[PDB]
RNA sequence: GGGCCACGGAAACCGCGCGCGGUGAUCAAUGAGCCGCGUUCGCUCCCGUGGCCCACAA
RNA sequence: GAGCGCGGUUU
């Protein structure tokens, strides 16, 4: 798997967070797309980063983990791009998204931050 | 899948006693990697967007560089390779332009077509073909696949072929029309997708890794000696004592020869290199290769592009 | 973009499994680039360990 | 006289295209539409200015 | 100046 892909995500965790991403898009507030993700992490408006396994080139989102790393914001991987789309309420993919204000999924994104802390 | 550059030459003895001195000159592996760069050429993989001369731009500001030219002009949504000349280098382009080229392109096919008529019809390209008013040589066409209206094809051609012409007159040929929809050049003369085909991205970022962090390593090998740009041309090797004569515009006269290429036709463009394979200047052909090599006497190769610094060799004469 | 090259053997396809060694193919076009290149600072961080610089 | 090398042989605006910034979309989020700013290398003949040589390779 | 390699108007 890419070198992008700094850690190991088990399915459930990676599960939670697609959950996270879909409760935030009509509770909460978020951001897609690696533009519109990247702004909101150099803004520091981001809580938490999620990131698709499967990107190529690896350049479109390889600069992700070391930029939030430097602003101190939690981000996760989904194995899929087509479905990390669907999520945040689109037909097309989304190699990331930020979720910017976490709504209704609250608890379940400070949960996820936890078990990344470890994974680090 | 054979282009006229890769016609492989015999090397022909001229005089066989004649020895190289270490002391003079600087080998491509021998050069300190501010005079690599400037006698370097850059394979570089050209991104879909920008055109050719953009490119080139970027490359010359954010590498510092005064003088840069890039080799067969690519399209903006083409890929692929793209050799761009840097600094003393950049005269060389003018070997490249001639040469053949090869492309990888999606045909995308305005109505339905079986398999067995679109390979068969595209077969009948190869050779000769006209288009919009000159004539242009195809030496080969692939299809690696098809899936329904797209065709996924390698083609070798002449410099000077248009892809997007060509693809236009297979729909005209098949009836039902097409256009291309994709476009990557994948060979350029003595330039092919290898180890040194390098992308912006690593480009620039090796800069700075030398730039920024004392590390060598990787921007060296971003770059290739100018010698690179001649692999496909014929080649005459000189006498040391004749080299520095030479690069001060003295012609090349018969008894400077060491060693040249076989086949080589009055008026034929011509490498002038050192017994170290550092490439001296380009040159026209006065003579032919058997001529140069029976003769005692007589101007062999008009000299007419001279690179190699005038103080690498010492003033022999 | 649908062109795609086995990073194994070479081989230009439209599959995502070489039809020649088998291995995942990638996207043949390189990724766009900016002269501005306004995360450049972070690329180049990840590269350098990814090349253990 | 000849050869080689260097510099020169125009400049400002518009459109297209592309890049960035902004916004961020009823199958382009690997970025649509709109807005603002950017933005296209050089080569070969000849002519001028200047510099280095005149070297059948010892 | 004349060619080979982005379309339209200005002295
Ligand atoms: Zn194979």
């Amino acid at each position: 798997k890419p070198s992008y892909v700094k850690f190991e995500v088990p399915k459930e965790l990676a599960e939670k967070a697609l959950q996270a991403v879909e409760i935030a898009r009509d509770t909460g507030k978020i951001r897609k797309g690696t533009n519109e993700t990247t702004k909101a992490v150099e803004r520091g408006q981001a809580k938490l980063v999620i990131i698709a396994e499967d990107v190529d080139p690896e350049e479109i989102v390889a600069h992700l983990p070391p930029l939030c790393e430097e602003k101190e914001i939690p981000y996760i991987y989904v194995p899929s791009k087509k479905e990390l789309g669907a999520a945040a309420g689109i037909e097309v993919a989304a190699a990331s998204v930020a979720i910017i204000e976490p709504g209704k999924a609250r608890d379940l994104v400070e949960e996820i931050a936890m078990k990344v802390k470890e994974l680090m | 899948r054979i282009l006229p550059a890769d016609i492989k030459r015999e090397v022909l003895i001229k005089d066989e006693n004649a020895e190289t001195n270490p002391d003079w000159g600087f080998p491509p592996e021998k050069r300190p990697i501010e005079m690599h760069i400037q006698f370097g050429v850059i394979n570089l993989d050209k991104p879909p967007g920008p055109t050719s001369h953009e490119v080139v731009a970027w490359i010359k500001k954010i590498l510092n560089l005064e003088k840069a030219g890039h080799g067969g002009t690519l399209d903006p949504k083409v890929s692929g390779v793209l050799p761009v000349a840097l600094e003393k280098a950049t005269r060389v382009v003018q070997a490249l332009l001639p040469a053949g080229k090869e492309y990888v392109a999606l045909m995308h096919l305005h109505g339905d077509v079986p398999e067995d008529k679109i390979i068969q019809v595209m077969k009948e390209f190869e050779g000769e073909i006209i288009q919009r008013l000159r004539t242009r040589k195809v030496y080969y066409i692939e299809v690696l696949e098809i899936e329904g209206r797209d065709v996924l094809f390698r083609v070798g051609v002449e410099a000077g072929t248009y892809i997007r012409s060509l693809i236009h007159h297979i729909g005209l040929a098949l009836g039902v029309g097409a256009h291309m929809s994709e476009l990557r050049r994948t060979r350029s003369g003595p330039f092919k997708e290898d180890e040194t085909l390098i992308t912006l991205h690593d480009l620039v970022d090796y800069y700075y890794f030398w730039k920024e962090d004392g590390i060598e390593e990787y921007f060296r090998k971003a770059i290739q000696p100018m010698e690179k740009a001649v692999e496909h041309l014929p080649k005459v090797w000189i006498k040391d004592s004749a080299v520095a004569a030479v690069t001060h515009g003295a012609d090349l006269a018969v008894p400077g020869i060491a060693k040249l290429h076989a086949g080589i036709k009055r008026g034929d463009l011509v490498a002038i290199m050192t017994l170290k394979d550092e490439l001296v200047a380009l040159g026209k052909a006065m003579m032919t290769s058997q001529e140069m090599l029976e003769k005692t006497k007589g101007i062999a190769v008009d000299v007419e592009k001279v690179f190699m610094p005038r103080d690498w060799y010492p003033k022999l004469w | 973009f649908r062109i795609r090259k086995c990073p194994k053997c070479g081989r230009y396809t439209l599959k995502e499994v070489c039809p020649v060694c088998g291995e995942k193919t990638k996207v043949a076009h390189p990724p766009r680039f900016s002269p501005e290149d306004p995360y450049g600072e972070y690329r180049r961080r990840w590269k350098r360990e990814v090349l253990g610089i």
